[PDB]
RNA sequence: GCCCGCCGCCUGGGGAGUACGGCCGCAAGGCUGAAACUUAAAGGAAUUGGCGGGGGAGCACUACAAGGGGUGGAGCGUGCGGU
RNA sequence: ACGGCUUUUCCGGAGUGUAAAAAGCUCCGGGAAUAAGGGCUGGGCAAGGCCGGUGGCAGCCGCCGCGGUAAUACCGGCGGCCC
């Protein structure tokens, strides 16, 4: 993924690596039905 | 950060490269020369449209405002889409009776869009059954056919 | 000591939805998710369990609805002796 | 004239002098405006200003150029404060500005009108325009700069008759020295009123750094303090 | 900092480093990368206070430590909530 | 309010005009007679700290923001400002 440093941040917000790891783990199943 | 370039005398092609190249971050010209606006435009380009009333309703302000404002579904005739409408005045409401026709235009916000405590509202009332809705509040007239 | 009228009628508070939405079993038999409006909804708490007049909307009038009275207790009870409520009504 | 030769006269009787500067001008040995500049002397007494420039207490020689209030936060509340900024000159070749605070708007416009004659300072005009030479003192001589916090002022030559193409502090600053035309460019935030007009005033003070000839001074007319006719 | 060169990048905050397409990799993943719609601020440096299960100095029987006497259990006097 | 004046414009005629007409232009008779609206009025931004309604309702609001029974900001009256 690209950087964006100021998604750092923690004002107002829930960790950046987490959403990471949400939005990796909601990009599997998308590429899981599309090979059925 | 060193000098700004290319400075050249014979590097007229690079500097116009870089000027082309760098202009597609404005967004007012991305939009413009795309054409995005006339892609989604309900109403076509136009600055008023005709259409016909479906249903009344109301929508509340936005925090910290309190209240409703009357608003109206209305479909287009040009192209058969739905939009909502904002009544301005004090009780327009009651000029208004379901399957009417009325004549729309923008409502006058910020880039072309919205105002005020009501988003999602782009439209405001402006005839009904061919005449002022103005007056119709003022009086100075009655509105046709009953 | 106001009454329904046309389409109003009386109902029991069921459930709360948040967002200012209650679930309202009606005197019929159909359940209405009905809508607190603005005027009355910043005088007057509201708990599961009280009644209330149920007036349908104009438009899909068999699951949405709005709340526009409360009674009270002397109410209920006054109602009671009146005649116009019910013990199974309120017990559902 | 008439009223600030006496008002000037009954100031100078009744004033007794604290610092050097102010006992030579006491005694006569310094007569003009002139004589107090360019020799490293400090002003410290206002009645100096008042004896050789009594103009500047005229209604119109005299600008307020901003009001505000400030906030101090304390266990108690908040205690305000104001902060008024203006300026004076005698509309020919000497103008000053100064910033005030104080309790109340009218301890602090004393105060600013006070402190605004203490940093007063003389400058050069002229005209030096590609499309008016006239060798008349309506104009600044040639292009200068200032700047103070973000905000950046060049002043450029104008034709007579022009008009003072700047924003309104920039006009009331440069009429208050005696000039009529120019043009101008800003940058940054110009909308922060004191960095503006310290900048105007920076501009104006540095046209004394220019360095120039005998030759010029024919050219385009320089004039420097009072035009004298 | 003042000047003489060349390449790379940025153009309010979100949607989004997402969707679709392409290349690379055994896989995990890498590089490239929008729109509809939404919003009046988001962001930086510094100031005065208030706060900290941060540090230091001082003080109080409506704080403690060393003590003397009690209230909270019963009946009654009187005041308050509720009915 | 008294007394006086003019006729661009208006009403009725003669000439000229025009392919023919109509406008236009020169004369004659009557007469102040025939002729002012739209927006705004808290700040930006010129203009009211006046009166009567409404009471987080109705409504206004390009933006900032008004309205919770003593509204210079909504509706109306009387004033005022710009063209
Ligand atoms: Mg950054
Ligand atoms: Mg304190
Ligand atoms: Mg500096
Ligand atoms: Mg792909
Ligand atoms: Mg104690
Ligand atoms: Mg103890
Ligand atoms: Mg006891
Ligand atoms: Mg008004
Ligand atoms: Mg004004
Ligand atoms: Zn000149």
């Amino acid at each position: 993924m690209k950087r964006r440093p100021r998604k750092w941040k923690k004002k107002g917000r829930m960790r950046w690596k987490w959403i990471k790891k949400r939005i990796r783990r909601l990009k599997r199943q998308r590429k899981k039905e599309r090979g059925l | 950060p060193g000098k700004k370039a290319p400075n050249g005398e014979f590097a007229g092609r690079k500097l116009k490269l870089k000027r082309k190249k760098f202009r597609w971050s404005d967004i007012r010209y991305k939009r413009r020369v795309l054409r995005l606006k006339e892609k989604s435009d309900p109403l076509e380009g136009a600055p008023q449209a005709r259409g016909i009333v479906l249903e009344k309703i109301a929508v509340e302000a936005k925090q910290p405002n309190s209240g409703m404002r009357k608003a109206v579904r209305v479909q287009l005739i040009k192209n058969g889409k739905v939009v909502t409408a904002f009544c301005p005045g004090d009780g327009a409401i009651k000029f208004i009776d379901e399957h009417d026709e009325v004549i729309i235009e923008g409502i006058g916000g910020p880039k072309g869009g919205s105002m005020g405590d009501i988003p999602g509202i782009r439209y405001k009332v402006v005839k009904v059954n061919r005449v002022s809705l103005k007056e119709l509040v003022k009086g100075r007239k009655e509105k046709p056919r009953r | 000591v106001p009454l329904p009228e046309g389409n109003q009628l009386f109902g029991v508070v069921e459930q709360a939805l948040g967002a200012g939405w209650m679930d309202v079993r009606c005197e019929d038999g159909k359940i209405r998710r009905c809508r607190i409006p603005g005027k009355l909804r910043r005088r007057v708490w509201i708990r599961v369990g009280d009644l209330v007049i149920v007036q349908p909307w104009p438009v899909q009038s068999d699951k949405r609805g709005d709340i526009v009275y409360r009674y009270t207790q002397t109410q209920v009870d006054w109602l009671l002796r009146k005649g116009k409520i019910t013990q199974e009504f309120l017990t559902g | 004239s008439q009223e600030w030769k006496e008002y000037a006269k009954r100031v100078l009787d009744e004033w007794q002098p604290k610092t050097k500067l102010g006992m030579l001008v006491k005694e006569g040995q310094i007569t003009d405006i002139h004589e107090i500049f360019r020799k490293g002397y400090q002003i410290k007494e206002p009645e100096i200003i008042d004896v050789l420039l009594p103009e500047v207490n005229a209604r119109e020689n005299q600008e307020i150029l901003d009001i505000a209030l400030t906030v101090r936060m304390t266990d108690s509340g908040r205690r305000v404060r104001f902060r008024v900024l203006a300026a004076v000159g005698n509309r020919d070749g000497y103008v000053g500005l100064g910033i005030g605070h104080g309790r109340e708007v009218g301890i602090a416009i004393r105060k600013a009108i006070n402190y605004a004659k203490l940093n007063i300072i003389e400058i050069k005009r002229g005209c030096g325009s590609w499309e008016c030479r006239c060798r008349r003192p309506h104009s600044v001589p040639f292009t200068v700069e200032g700047k103070e916090g973000s905000v950046r002022v060049k002043l450029i030559p104008g034709p007579r008759g022009l008009g003072l193409v700047i924003g309104d502090v920039g006009k009331k600053i440069l009429r208050l020295a005696g000039i009529q035309d120019v043009w101008s460019q800003t940058l940054g935030e110009t909308r922060t009123t004191v960095n503006f007009a310290k900048a105007v005033f920076n501009a104006l003070y540095n046209t004394n750094k220019v360095v120039v000839t005998p030759e010029m001074i024919e050219r385009y007319g320089i004039v420097v303090g009072r035009a004298m006719p």
